[PDB]
């Protein structure tokens, strides 16, 4: 398949006042691993940031696009955007590629920049969005991480333990998945400050 | 599907199944096949439903703005002719079986027959769908110059009930209308109005 | 086209003296089915030519409708000029190539009679382009089995009478009756002398069934 | 008072087109003489300042190994079709295997004659006419030709001919020279007198350029010795 | 009725009286013209046209104002003749594409109307410039009857019983009004058509001219056609015989 | 003057005064005539020159095998009609394979110059057209003028003094129709010789001729080819 | 035939003026005037509807139009203009909402219909709009009132008049207007700065009003109105 | 994914399932199949998801324009022509599978429609991997003129039968009733589906989660 | 699915003599397993000089033919003279090339004159690949009639005999015995023989019988 050319995994998780999202960091080609440390998560604004995997190629230029879009957005507009909206935006940008489509599945992870309300969802290739209260995720390894999240998640959880449990979730279900890891990034982001942490994880 | 038009003195007379299906299952068993394209010009659709649709809605919106500019009611051969081109020139992107049928103060009562290829032809008496292969024989050995219009009205019914009969892609209701300068007379056989024949017992 | 639809199978020509007899049935097929048995494959193109057409007939009707068309434009003008036999068979023979050369063919194969300044014309016109003239002509299964007949005739008699050519024609379109599943026992004759052209209703067949009875021995 | 580049005068002329005929009347004056040894092109080149490398002026072209061009009027006008002609004969040999005849190049200049124009046009089409006229001298099968056009397009056939400011006085001075028996020698040398005639400027080695086209040998420009044996012989 | 200061240079630009002066010129550009005229009677449909001779050197039958537009419908010009030659080409054009479309000729009025609106189209921009002409056009069937339309540079299309175009209009339709065409057979129009011709015709400013007659009824079934030489040469006579008087 | 700079411009009094200065550039032209008998046709050019040491100007062109033209006006425009004649035969030859009929090819060249005589920025060809052809209907002299107006003549002459041939040929025109080849081309000759004053007269230097006919091809004859034709003329003396 | 004239229509002077736009502003500083204001809690806007004859159905034609659900308009000027522009808002809006999906922001309608309206001021072939344009909006909380002119600039207002006597009507909006205004108490002195210049009796069918709050924008109807004209309500 | 409409006495009942899936794996547990198209017209979707989700948001716009320039509310046979234009121009390319319904100033209308661009106008229709149980339970079920909570009750019935006996199928049921002078977007009617209670606590604490890098960014 | 090529049959031969060149062919027209006509020559006489033969498929023959013709005629216009020979293969090159990816299906053969009186024989494949030849035979009985001109004509593998020049006569007989030949062996070639003779005469035309099976 295409989406396994490159592998990878992201995910993202919602908590009380916080939110969490995550990626694996390998870069590889089929079987080979080329490099241990490429960016899958972009911010788009501060509390706002959207994780892409699937083929490494339109992983970087939808990033590099949306960035685009956004900044004449935040140009226009004297404001940054709303997550609903940023949503809307990736959408309208897949769906433009409705008949020849960039292969990647964003997973979209924020705070209302007005409010605190935590956000989060996931799209298809061509922009069908899906927003949820617990959890999306994305990749290679989407059994292993609906499996994860499915038990270890809880409703309303405070910074650490939305740490704690994203961190396993995604550990432990690329840790069942051959092109999917050499490390773990996550980020958790509430109101006042956004931690980013990289996992201990296995090399393999 | 089974359609049919048998021209008459006064008029036509035309009939179809209601059967439409997507593979073995029926998606509607209650369609209407017969669709007005003027005042007194209708049309019998088969093969695919979009193409059809399509189609006879682009002829019924083209001979309208014609016969308004004309200011004359419109002739059969035209509506014919309209449906003859574009089922023609899309013949390889189209799947359609159409018979036009109607009434015309010049010509009187007429019936056309514009198949897949995209042919026009008139005809006494038209059959089309899947359902028409298994009463050609009937139809040839039932027919009869100078039929009154009660008499064309129970042709069809026969014929449109056997092909029913046999045809799984055909079924359901049958649907008639008597077309004259009169008017058109719209009717529907259901159930036990629909005509039986003694079935094979011992 | 692509794909053929509603068909008619062979079309015969033979030249006489002073003129062009063109012999074709009434059958439209609709693959083995004979769903059409009352149409017209020949058409009349002004008063010297003449065309008959074996293939797809909704190309025939299109063909039949510009021929028409340019026919009218021509003498439209009355400038004392019409277009030859030999012109239209020209002119029909760039349209297919150019159809062939487009991908989208027109499914027929073509025979065109005529008769202009004292000469009798006929032409044949594949829907590839190849087109050539010749004293006799037969399409599809005509070529196979009326063909050897006619040559065989005018080998041995090239100069032919009319009556002589249309006995040859109705022997000929038996013969297709009785060897080609997809012919009819009705046919038109179309002729084209210095009186222009004529074209004589549905005709039957006779047809002979005794070897039915030759079955034992 | 403005009107369309393709209006006609009452007596049923161009504007355009005459006033480039005019236009031409400002350019260095050019002689061409046709013989059965070949044809011979001469042109002043107009220095203005001693500064102008001359040998950068050049009203004379090798159009192809057996056609040359002189040119007269606004240059950069004529360095376009130029470039066509040549073109042009590059095709046709690419396409028969054989070359052009003089007279068939100079239609084919010529066929960008009137083809200016404002509506009904390309984004890319001519706004006005070629400020140019043309004196093409060549070999072929007909043996040396010597053709003359001008923004009219109309194209001829001459024996000698003179193009630009002096045209007039220079084609007089032609016209009493000139035999249908000529050799080069006598073309070359009644040319350069003629020049030195017109030009209002000392003839010298490096004032002018001459070059001839001779059914033995291809297109020839003539060097600064060359030159300076000719004009020896005054 | 003159007003020429800038307001009278392109169809784009009315006058402040609300004219378009463009279409007036164009008008008068046909009022200019030759007279030309078509009756319609109870059988058919009849043209007339006096066709100027410039020179002796000129073919019998040049310049021809009669026109073929269809089989079934004929034409006659008046003003500006390349024009008119052109709006022919037009009016072929769209008869031809009717037949294509739906199958049978195109019925008179269509033809008109159609013709028409494009003639009307060249009177909106300044782009382009107006018709320099005026037509009639005829024909006739059993399922329509007789009918005869004229059309001018602005567009306007209106039906007829009798009309007349160019120099002589007025004049030509006076001398029209007294026949009763309604009741008349073509055969028994052709003559009168000659005979106004002749009449309206001005021998002292045009010198000869040449007389131009067409058909178009159920004598021809349905076929606009040219008037046969004997046809021709009786209505001629005729004329000339009933001009001494 | 403000009705005169464009072709879409009606004058108050029903004219377009651009089409007639183009008219004008037809009279700037060299004689020529053409005239037929019942089995040919024939141009007869009075070709002119620059100066002494000029060839004479091409005035007659080859357009197909029965057909030929003879120009005046606009070298370039000549050339333009040309090649689009030229084209119409070829074209013709290739769909019908047979010769295009000659009046047909005519209303194609009127269809063609009537078009930039009614849009704007368009200018009309500044070009006066002789054409002689041989086709089914027999031998034809047409005219053709910027106008885009074309006349089906039994003679004709246009270009400077053409009013001259013009009184001649409309003398001699019953002639015409019953002359042979040298005769024909003599009648043609002596019209296009009363366009010249009594100093100056036809020379194999500055006439071209131009034949078709139902034996002959379309042929140009001009220098040496000319003087059979010349050298059977009556020395008309002032 | 057409194609199009390609050059601009509206110029530089020597002095340095848009002439063409001017003119525009002097079309529209002679239609029938319109007021706006800015209410902390709403925004109104007024227009005298005020037709030639009895016979004129006022019931069929408005000069209060809705572009969404929480924007609208009024205009000064010519009629059809303002119909051209409100459609192509309308549409403009659509494509926002489309794109974002998220009602368009007052701002960002006034900014692209302004741009249309420039391009009527460069492009070729055409004239500026004759029109002064009036634009409500509820978006983020606040309430919004721009004014879009020819020129295709823009400029937000807290109250503001155009057309006829629009000088006068802004002084009096100056004075007898101010902020923390209930959205009824703006209607009220909306009606009278209108009154300011209303030749005649003013009815219920001599103006139109629209309002704006934030439950969206919409047009009074003519009882209200009348309610509202009984100078009390 | 099933869905399903009825027409009643004094309106249009919609229903439709919640189940979003990617192959063989639930993604979306909650998913909303009823669309917005006017104030007065929905649209159930199925088949592919982005393309009913684009479908249905460009026919509300454009009826929004329609209705915004016409002044009235919009008619039902203007979605379906919209619809099914778009939809066979495509020639089945836009995978959108639609039960439209709404009422218009000519009363209740229902139509289906096919993503080659065919329509039917039917008292009751079904679409999607779950229509054949569903139209099982209105050929069993259905009565004209039936009563609002009647039909309710048959569609609600027809969109479970659905959920329970289709693997494309599950969790909760969304109804949307619309009558002559009433809209009830209940959402969602009732769910006869519920994860089981955890039987444990997986809850991991702070500090069992190896890191080798941290960064706290300060915002504002 | 749809060909727009069928194989129509037919054999060419050429030969460049000294002083005059030989284009024949048969004047069979087949297809599949039938004859279409008896009387279909593959020869076009295009100048006074020069004649070509084509063979293949008959509709490319066709079209080609009458481009040929259309574009000489252009040549003339355009130049007021005739193409000679090698600038008609030229020209043909270039336009069996611009159809380099939908080929005419014609093999070519052009014989005539240059300009020196010698006789010139030019070969094509259909993409206008050609070279100039003393004698090539295309066409279906090709490979039947190449290698014995290589004998009777090149002389190869021949040892101590004379190396005389190719005579008309010597020519004719040989053209008339390779068709004789190859309408034995080859199924397509057959029914008659058309010689085109090119001198400075002109162009005569001779036909011979061949087997009608």
């Amino acid at each position: 398949s295409i989406m396994s050319y490159n592998g990878g995994a992201v995910m993202a998780m919602k908590g009380k006042n916080c939110v969490a999202i995550a990626a694996d960091r390998r870069f590889g080609i089929q079987a080979q691993m080329v490099t241990t440390d490429f960016q899958k998560i972009f911010p788009m604004g501060d509390r706002l940031y959207i994780g892409l995997a699937g083929l490494a190629t339109d992983v970087q230029t939808v990033a590099q696009r949306l960035k685009f879009r956004l900044n004449l957005y935040e140009l226009k507009e004297g404001r940054q955007i709303k997550p609903y909206t940023l949503m809307s935006m990736v959408a309208n940008l897949l769906y433009e590629k409705r008949f020849g489509p960039y292969y990647t599945e964003p997973v979209i992870a924020g705070l209302d920049p007005k409010t605190f309300k935590p956000f989060i969802c996931s799209l298809d290739l061509i922009g069908c969005p899906m927003v949820t209260d617990d959890f999306v995720v994305s990749g290679t390894c989407a059994e292993q991480m609906y499996g994860m999240c499915e038990s270890l998640w809880e409703p309303n959880m405070d910074p650490d333990h939305l740490f704690e449990t994203i961190s396993q979730a995604m550990l432990n279900a690329v840790d069942r998945d051959a092109v999917s890891g050499m490390g773990v990034i996550v980020h958790i982001i509430e109101k006042d400050k956004i931690t980013t942490r990289t996992l201990k994880a296995r090399m393999d | 599907t089974t359609i049919m038009a048998v021209q008459f003195d006064g008029g036509v007379v035309l009939g179809a199944d209601s059967r439409t299906t997507t593979g073995s299952y029926i998606a509607n068993r209650v369609t209407d096949k017969l669709t007005p394209i003027h005042d007194r010009i209708f049309c019998c659709r088969s093969g695919s439903a979009a193409d059809t649709q399509a189609v006879a809605d682009a002829v019924t919106y083209q001979l309208g703005f014609h016969s308004i500019e004309l200011n004359e009611p419109p002739l059969v051969h035209t509506a014919a002719s309209l449906f003859k081109e574009m089922c023609y020139r899309y013949r390889e992107d189209l799947m359609a079986g159409i018979i036009i049928a109607g009434w015309d103060p010049q010509e009187g009562g007429q019936v056309y027959s514009v198949p897949m290829g995209g042919m026009m032809v008139r005809q006494s008496f038209a059959i089309g769908g899947s359902g028409s292969s298994y009463i050609y024989g009937y139809v040839d050995a039932t027919y009869r110059e100078g039929m009154t219009k009660e008499e064309c009205l129970q042709f069809t019914a026969n014929a449109l009930a056997l092909a029913m009969e046999r045809d799984g892609s055909s079924g359901g209701v049958i649907r008639l209308a008597a077309i004259a300068e009169s008017g058109v007379e719209r009717q529907v056989l259901l159930g036990d109005q629909i005509p039986k024949f003694a079935v094979a017992t011992l | 086209t692509q794909n053929p639809m509603v068909t008619g199978t062979s079309v015969l020509g033979v030249k006489f003296e002073g003129g062009v007899v063109i012999a074709a049935d009434m059958l439209g097929s609709y693959g083995s089915l004979a769903r059409f048995r009352n149409i017209s494959r020949i058409m009349r193109v002004n008063n010297s030519t003449m065309l008959g057409a074996s293939g797809d007939y909704a190309d025939f009707q299109y063909l039949k409708q510009v021929l028409g068309q340019m026919v009218i434009d021509e003498e439209l003008l009355g400038d004392g000029h019409s277009y030859s036999p030999r012109a239209i068979h020209s002119w029909l023979t760039r349209a297919m190539y150019s159809r062939r050369s487009k991908m989208n063919p027109l499914w027929n194969t073509m025979v065109i009679g005529g008769y202009a300044d004292g000469e009798s014309f006929l032409g044949y016109v594949d829907m590839l382009g190849v087109a050539y003239e010749a004293p006799s002509l037969a399409t599809g299964y005509g070529a196979y089995l009326a063909q050897p007949l006619l040559r065989e005739v005018l080998e041995k008699q090239p100069v032919l009478s009319q009556t002589e050519a249309r006995d040859l024609v109705e022997r000929c379109m038996r013969v297709l009756y009785y060897r080609d599943a997809r012919s009819y026992n009705r046919f038109q004759i179309a002729t084209v002398t210095e009186k222009g052209v004529e074209i004589e209703g549905p005709l039957s067949t006779e047809t002979n069934w005794d070897i039915a009875h030759m079955i034992s021995g | 008072y403005d009107r369309g580049v393709n209006t006609f005068s009452p007596e049923g002329r161009l504007f355009q087109v005459e006033y480039a005929i005019e236009a031409i009347k400002l350019g260095s004056t050019a002689i061409g003489i046709q013989t059965s040894e070949g044809v011979c092109l001469a042109v002043e080149k107009r220095i203005t300042s001693p500064l102008m490398e001359p040998s950068s002026i050049e009203k004379i072209v090798e159009i192809d190994a057996h056609i040359g061009c002189a040119m007269s009027g606004l240059i950069a006008d004529a360095k376009t079709l130029i470039d066509k002609a040549r073109v042009e004969t590059q095709n046709h040999w690419f396409t028969y295997n054989e070359t052009m005849t003089v007279e068939s190049v100079t239609q084919a200049v010529s066929n960008l004659a009137l083809q200016f124009g404002e509506e009904d046009a390309d984004p890319g089409a001519m706004s006005r006419p070629f400020g140019v006229a043309l004196l093409f001298g060549g070999v072929d099968e007909k043996g040396p030709q010597l053709f003359h056009m001008d923004p009219s397009g109309t194209f001829v056939q001459c024996d000698a001919r003179a193009i630009g400011s002096a045209s007039e006085g220079a084609q007089s001075s032609l016209q009493e020279v000139y035999h249908k028996s000529m050799t080069l020698k006598e073309a070359i040398k009644s040319s350069l007198i003629i020049l030195k005639q017109v030009m209002e400027e000392k003839l010298n080695a490096t004032n002018i350029e001459l070059a001839t086209v001779q059914p033995g040998q291809n297109f020839h420009m003539f060097t600064k010795e060359e030159l300076e044996e000719v004009i020896k012989d005054i | 009725s003159s007003i020429g200061t800038g307001y009278d240079l392109s169809a784009s630009t009315f006058s402040p009286d609300g004219r378009v002066f463009q279409v007036e010129y164009a008008m008068k550009a046909v009022e200019n013209s030759s007279t030309a005229i078509g009756i319609r009677c109870k059988d058919g449909v009849v043209f007339g046209v006096e066709k100027l001779v410039l020179s002796k050197l000129y073919e019998e039958g040049s310049n021809k104002r009669l026109f073929n537009v269809d089989r079934h419908v004929g034409m006659a010009v008046a003003g500006l003749l390349a024009d008119a030659r052109s709006l022919a080409d037009i009016a072929r054009e769209e008869a031809s594409n009717f037949r294509s479309n739906f199958g049978y000729n195109i019925p008179l009025k269509h033809l008109a109307d159609r013709v028409a609106m494009y003639v009307h189209a060249y009177t909106l921009y300044s782009a382009v410039r107006p018709f320099g002409c005026s037509f009639m056009l005829g024909s006739y069937s059993v399922n329509d009857g007789a009918q005869l339309y004229m059309i001018d540079p602005s567009g306007v299309s209106y039906g007829y019983w009798g009309c007349a175009i160019g120099k002589a209009r007025q004049a030509a339709k006076t001398e029209i009004e007294k026949l009763q065409m309604k009741e008349m057979t073509c055969r028994d129009i052709v003559k009168e058509v000659a005979k106004i011709i002749y009449i309206v015709h001005d021998e002292v400013k045009d010198k000869a001219f040449e007389l131009e007659l067409s058909w178009v009824g159920e004598l021809t079934n349905g076929r606009h056609e040219i008037v046969p030489k004997d046809i021709r040469e009786e209505a001629e006579k005729y004329a000339k015989e009933s001009l001494k008087e | 003057n403000q009705y005169d700079n464009d072709v879409t411009v009606w004058s108050p009094q029903g004219r377009i005064h651009q089409i007639e200065y183009a008219m004008e550039a037809v009279k700037q032209g060299s004689a020529t005539v053409g005239l037929k008998s019942k089995t040919h046709a024939v141009l007869v050019a009075l070709k002119r020159a620059q100066s002494e040491l000029a060839a004479h100007q091409k005035k007659i062109l080859h357009v197909d095998n029965h057909i030929g033209i003879s120009i005046a006006g606009l070298t370039a425009d000549a050339r333009l009609l040309c090649n689009f004649m030229r084209q119409e035969c070829l074209d013709s030859r290739f769909v019908f394979d047979r010769p295009l009929p000659v009046s047909r090819l005519v209303s194609l060249i009127g269809s063609k110059t009537q078009i930039p005589t009614q849009r704007y920025g368009r200018r009309p060809y500044g070009v006066g057209l002789l054409i002689a052809g041989y086709d089914d209907m027999g031998p034809h002299i047409f005219q053709t003028c910027p106008s885009a107006n074309y006349f089906d003549c039994r003679a004709m002459s246009i270009g400077a003094r053409s009013q001259s041939a013009r009184t001649y040929l409309e003398r001699h025109m019953s002639e015409f129709m019953e002359c042979n080849l040298n005769e024909l081309v003599k009648h043609g000759l002596r019209a296009l010789r009363e366009t010249l004053p009594a100093e100056q007269d036809l020379t194999t230097k500055n006439v071209s001729i131009g034949i078709v006919g139902k034996d002959l091809e379309f042929t140009i004859y001009d220098d040496d080819d000319v003087s059979p034709f010349l050298e059977g003329l009556e020395e008309r003396p002032q | 035939a057409e194609r199009g004239y390609s050059f601009s229509l509206t110029t530089f002077s020597p002095s340095g003026k848009l002439v063409q736009i001017e003119y525009a502003l002097a079309a529209v500083a002679g239609g029938a005037p319109s007021v706006g204001i800015k209410a902390a809690n709403g925004v109104v806007l007024a227009t005298e509807k005020k037709q030639k004859s009895i016979l004129y159905d006022e019931r069929s034609v408005h000069k209060v139009e809705p572009i969404t659900k929480h924007i609208g308009l009024v205009y000064s000027g010519m009629g059809p203009d303002y119909r051209v522009l409100v459609h192509r808002a309308r549409k403009l809006a659509q494509q926002y909402y489309l794109v974002y999906q998220e009602p368009i922001p007052t701002a960002q309608l006034v900014q692209r219909v302004a741009s249309v309206m420039q391009e009527y001021t460069q492009s070729g072939g055409v004239r500026p709009f004759g029109v002064s344009l009036l634009i409500c909006g509820w978006n983020e909380g606040r309430p919004y009132l721009f004014q879009s002119d020819p020129s295709g600039a823009y400029f937000a207002w807290k109250a503001t008049a155009m057309g006829k006597n629009y000088v006068n009507g802004k002084t009096f909006l100056e004075k007898r207007y101010n902020e923390d205004l209930e959205l009824e108490d703006a209607i009220h002195t909306a009606i009278l700065t209108l009154k300011e210049s209303f030749e005649g009796q003013m009815t219920e069918d001599n103006i139109e009003v629209g309002i704006c709050n934030e439950a969206g924008f919409r047009r009074l109807t003519p009882t209200e109105v009348k309610d509202y004209l009984a100078a009390i309500a | 994914t099933t869905i399903a409409g009825v027409v009643y006495k004094d309106g249009i009942v919609l229903g439709a399932d919640t189940r979003a899936t990617e192959g063989m794996v639930v993604a979306d547990k909650n998913c909303s199949k009823i669309h917005f198209i006017s104030p007065n017209i929905y649209c159930c979707g199925a088949g592919t998801a982005a393309d009913t989700d684009m479908t249905t948001q460009l026919i509300s716009s454009n009826l929004e324009l329609h209705s915004l320039s016409t002044g009235r509310l919009p008619r039902v046979v203007t979605a379906n022509r919209m619809l099914k234009q778009m939809l066979f121009r495509y020639q089945g390319y836009i995978g959108a599978a639609l039960v439209l319904g709404g009422v218009d100033v000519t009363g209740p209308h229902l139509y289906s429609i096919y993503p080659h661009g065919s329509t039917d106008k039917l008292p009751y229709v079904t679409m999607g991997s779950g229509s054949l149980a569903a139209m099982a339970v209105f050929e069993d079920k259905f009565r004209p003129d039936m009563e609002e909570e009647e039909a309710k009750n048959l569609v609600s019935e027809a969109i479970a039968a659905g959920i329970f006996n289709d693997l494309g199928s599950g969790s909760n049921i969304d109804l949307c009733v619309i009558s002559k002078n009433k809209l009830d977007f209940l959402r969602p009617y009732t769910v006869p589906n519920k994860k089981g209670t955890r039987l444990g606590r997986y809850r991991c604490e702070k500090g069992t989660t190896a890191v080798l890098t941290e960064k706290i960014t300060p915002l504002e | 699915r749809f060909s727009p090529y069928v194989f129509n049959g037919g054999t060419i031969l050429a030969i460049a003599g000294e002083d005059f060149a030989i284009v024949a062919s048969d004047t069979r027209l087949s297809e599949g397993f039938s004859i279409h006509t008896r009387d279909s020559p593959k020869c076009y006489k295009l100048t006074d000089k020069t004649v070509i033969g084509c063979s293949g498929f008959h509709g490319d023959c066709l079209t080609l033919t009458k481009i040929i013709e259309a574009r000489l005629k252009m040549y003339k216009h355009s130049n007021n003279k005739a193409m000679t020979t090698g600038a008609i293969a030229a020209m043909l090159s270039t336009i069996l090339y611009s159809r380099r990816f939908f080929p005419y299906y014609v093999y070519n053969i052009i014989g005539g004159l240059d300009e020196e009186g010698k006789g010139a024989v030019y070969s094509f494949d259909p993409v206008g690949s050609y070279q100039r030849d003393s004698f090539k035979a295309g066409g279906s009985a090709s490979a039947m009639l190449q290698p014995l001109l290589d004998n009777q004509v090149g002389f190869k593998n021949m040892q101590n005999v004379e190396h005389v020049p190719l005579s008309l006569d010597r020519a004719m007989r040989l053209v008339k015995d390779v068709f004789i030949s190859a309408a034995e062996r080859d199924v397509y070639t057959g029914d008659a023989l058309r010689i085109c003779i090119v001198t400075k005469e002109g162009i005569r035309e001779e036909t011979v019988s061949l087997r009608k099976d």
